[PDB]
RNA sequence: UAGGUAGUUGGUGGGGUAACGGCCCACCAAGCCGAAGAUCGGUACGGGCCGUGAGAGCGGGAGCCCGGAGAUGGACACUGAGACACGGGUCCAGGCCCUACGGGGCGCAGCAGGCGCGAAACCUCCGCAAUGCGGGAAACCGCGACGGGGGGACCCCCAGU
């Protein structure tokens, strides 16, 4: 860590949301930079080989990768270091199956299987919002991917909303607002993977983030951070959450 | 005398200070923190050492006893010091000759000092010419280099 | 000088009852003293008590029954969490429920046996058994 | 060898023994004293990360400005009363508070020449 | 009335300099403390003291501790010795000034 | 081991930097730490953790992971997104080597192996099949990293005579 950037990774010091065996070998895969961050994503090899089992060694998993067999978000990926993350739709178009990446109830990542007519839309949270040259609006999303909207619809797209886009094309349909009454699914924290409706929003001065209070089906008020609640549908969710 | 000095709730500093102050009236602690054993120790924190014998001598025993205990003068190699070491066993001194290399351990007394009626000696011989002494005393092995 | 009117009372009580007396006078009378007498009574250690005014802070008359072994003050007044009582009950008392340990909880003065039922803590002031 | 790292003396007055060596990312460069001349010279530097820095070294024009936002490129004559250093106005060194004497009045410099490679000014009032 | 993100009331005058958070071009962001002034000898700087308790663990008792820091003192709220002040955190202003005074409470006594 | 500090503490205007800053400079002041231990000496890589004890505690921080620092000792620059670079470049000091005597070179705190010191520590072995990294459009190629054996009363578990 002296003269330049790190390049390897150890099994011991790996992210603890991965489902890997930490004492079997010495090295893990150092994930290439890409869409999501490193505490909420996993390389592409550990899905071809460890999770689904289509390969036994890496040398025969890197032969079916660069043949155009794996479709992460509608588009073909070939390198074994690509990060796959929350609310992605990995899809194997030959075998005929689909999946969605989601966090567990204790924090790890899974591959909850979904339909085919639902393997076509992806939810996206709004993280920031700014103005670019020509006086247009750029919406920055929860996995570092962008979109432009005119200066006449700057009233439908505040931050922490949710947008539903067709995956390989990115045409907006059905924005979901954030307010009291909407249906949220938690992403990180200590209330991981719990659903419900919103009851309250509370704000603090001088830098600290704001909190949200939620009520689930059987009836229990808990709370999380406001940017951990992912709005998926209003009054009834849109994603086949498990 | 009264009760005991700083038994207050907000008197932590003075209580810790009194303890640290009186811990120095000890001798096992002062001698372990100032490291006084080293700086005055001919063997330098080793369990054993090696030397080359200069002359063979005999010591007189304590008062309620009688007899002469045989010993040698060893000249260490890592330092250059000269110590006095004891040869344990019945007839051992007839196997030690001058210009020999010997190995040296402690003698195992109280506090690391000396033991029994040999009062000033604090080391004992274990090996002669890379051949254990215990064997030589009871047959069972022969001495190299003459 | 005088620094603790509660310790003086509890030592006076345990000194008097050890030689056979049947009445004592707790001279400087707080209302903390009265509050601790109240809970020494409900568990059956003393008889009945009354507050007599004398123009200067008042006195307390209490009748003894010869039913206590030892009473005293836990002085430095340590705090306790609502789940850490046994650590102190193993230090002051002689068996697993022998006697009471008086606690100055945020809802008054009470014995640790009623603090564990609400699940609260506070400062320990004294102990009787 | 102009090291711009930490200091070697605590706020209390005790000395500090350095524990490492000088990193190449902490160093400094020479002051580019801008002069007045009849032709302006400037160089280009490569900086940390591959960026650049235009570095003015002699000055010829002034880019004087006004209150209605009307600039004019006119040349300068000499410097008077640079408060930065006591002996700059004499040697004609233009730093940033300098009072430039253009050929249309006086002016006050409002840009850093050694960093931008231009001289800008506002038309100082009497 | 202007706020800066503290939900408190601004001073009753106007300043000059640009190192003032209320009237100038400084931004505050970080911790927010509270103490009493122990010197203002040099120009525009004070020294603020606050106290807390350290809990030893072997002896299970407490212990009194201090902390002296240095803060910029804008000319619109110039604080003397012996008064409560609220101070906030921002970028390095000098070798040893990294805080700024924002509001004064209990001037005299 | 009782006083220590004079770019030392602060202000005003600037230079320099990727960047804030007495980090440097020109002027104006007299501030700043300290018996609740400053300054100066001593010893020491910091932590997760490890030994011992009924617990309160006392003792240690070589091996595995995470941060820091170093490449015979001291100074200094070029190329690059990143270095003032262990198998890249200059100068001094201190060692050694080849030479047709004019000139050239080298520095294992990488893996085996050698000398010296010591009471004290192993083979000059086989492989890119596995985990990973660099290169390449890809099949692939390289790796004393990592993987396989050789030597040794290293620590644990299960048995024989
Ligand atoms: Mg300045
Ligand atoms: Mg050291
Ligand atoms: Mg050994
Ligand atoms: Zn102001």
């Amino acid at each position: 860590a002296r003269k330049g950037p790190k390049r390897h990774l150890k099994r011991l010091a790996a992210p603890t949301s991965w489902y890997i065996e930490r004492k079997a070998y010495k090295w893990a895969v150092r994930p290439r930079p890409g869409p999501h961050n490193m505490r909420t994503s996993i390389p592409l090899l550990y899905i071809v080989r460890d999770y689904l089992g289509y390969a036994k060694t890496a040398r025969e998993a890197r032969k079916i990768l660069n043949e155009g067999k794996f479709l992460v978000d509608g588009r073909v990926r070939k390198d074994y270091k690509f990060p796959v993350g929350i609310m992605d739709v990995v899809s194997i178009p030959e075998t005929g199956e689909h999946y969605r990446v989601l966090p567990n109830r204790i924090g790890k990542l899974i591959l909850h299987p979904i339909s085919e007519e639902e393997a076509n839309i992806k939810p996206l949270r709004i993280r920031n919002k700014r103005m670019v040259k020509g006086a247009k609006i750029q919406l920055n999303f929860h996995d570092g991917t962008n979109h432009l909207i005119p200066l006449s619809e700057k009233d439908n797209y505040f931050t922490s909303y949710t947008v539903l886009m067709k995956v390989p094309e990115r045409e907006i349909l059905e924005v979901l607002p954030f307010e009291k009454g909407a249906y949220v699914f938690v992403t990180q924290g200590k209330n991981v993977a719990r659903k419900g409706r919103i009851v309250e929003i509370k704000k603090f001065p001088m830098g600290w983030p704001d909190v949200v209070t939620i009520e689930d089906e059987e009836g229990e008020l808990f709370d999380t951070l406001k940017e951990y609640a992912f709005v998926v549908g209003r009054d009834k969710p849109r994603i086949s959450l498990p | 005398p009264g009760k005991k000095a700083p038994n207050g709730e907000f008197a932590g500093r003075k209580l810790k200070l009194k303890r640290k102050k009186f811990r120095w009236s000890d001798i096992r602690y002062k001698r372990r923190v100032l490291r006084l054993k080293e700086k005055s120790d001919p063997l330098e924190g080793a369990p054993q050492a090696r030397g080359i014998v200069l002359e063979k001598i005999a010591v007189e025993a304590k008062q309620p006893n009688s007899g002469m205990r045989k010993a040698v003068r060893v000249q260490l190699i890592k330092n250059g010091k000269v110590v006095t070491a004891f040869c344990p066993g019945d007839g051992a001194i007839k196997f030690i000759d001058e210009h020999d290399e010997v190995i040296i351990e402690g003698i195992g007394g109280p506090k690391g000092g000396s033991m029994g009626d040999i009062p000033g000696i604090r080391y004992k011989v274990v090996k002669v010419n890379r051949v254990s002494l215990k064997e030589l005393v009871k047959g069972r092995k022969e001495k190299p280099r003459r | 000088t005088l620094l603790d009117p509660l310790a003086n009372a509890l030592s006076h009580i345990t000194n008097s009852e050890r030689v056979g007396k049947r009445e004592v006078y707790i001279k400087p009378a707080s209302k903390l003293i009265g509050e601790v007498l109240r809970v020494m009574q409900k568990y059956g250690y003393i008889g009945e008590f009354e507050f007599i005014d004398d123009g200067r802070a008042g006195v307390y008359r209490v009748q003894l029954l010869g039913k206590i072994n030892k009473a005293g003050a836990i002085k430095p007044r340590f705090p306790v969490k609502a789940r850490d009582y046994e650590r102190w009950e193993k230090r002051f008392l002689p068996a697993f429920e022998f006697g009471i340990l008086i606690v100055s909880t945020s809802q008054g003065v009470m014995s640790h046996k009623e603090a564990r039922e609400k699940g609260i803590g506070g400062r320990l002031i004294a102990y009787v058994y | 060898a102009i090291w711009q790292g930490r200091s070697l003396r605590k706020p209390s007055g005790g000395r500090i023994v350095l524990a490492r060596k000088k990193r190449k990312r902490e160093l400094g460069r020479e002051p580019s004293n801008t002069r007045v001349a009849e032709q302006d010279k400037r160089k280009i530097i490569r900086t940390y990360g591959g960026n650049k820095k235009v570095r003015l070294t002699a000055a010829a024009y002034a880019n004087v400005f006004d209150k209605s936002g009307k600039g004019r490129k006119v040349r300068i004559i000499r410097v008077i009363e640079n408060p930065a250093n006591r002996q700059f106005a004499r040697r004609n060194i233009i730093t940033k508070g300098a009072i430039i004497e253009t050929e249309i009045g006086k002016a006050k410099v409002t840009s850093r020449p050694g960093q931008d490679g231009v001289v800008n000014a506002i038309l100082l009032e009497e | 009335v202007r706020d800066i993100g503290l939900r408190i009331q601004p001073p009753a005058e106007k300043c000059d300099d640009p190192k003032c958070p209320w009237h100038g071009h400084l931004k505050i962001h970080g911790r927010v403390f509270e103490g009493i002034v122990v010197s203002d000898k040099p120009r525009k700087t004070v020294t603020v003291e606050r106290q807390y308790y350290h809990y030893l663990k072997k002896y299970e008792r407490y212990e009194l501790r201090r902390s002296r820091i240095h803060a910029h003192n804008p000319p619109c709220i110039n604080a003397k010795v012996g008064d409560r002040v609220l101070i906030a955190e921002t970028r390095p202003l000098s070798k040893t000034k990294h805080f700024v005074v924002v509001a004064v409470l209990e001037r005299a006594e």
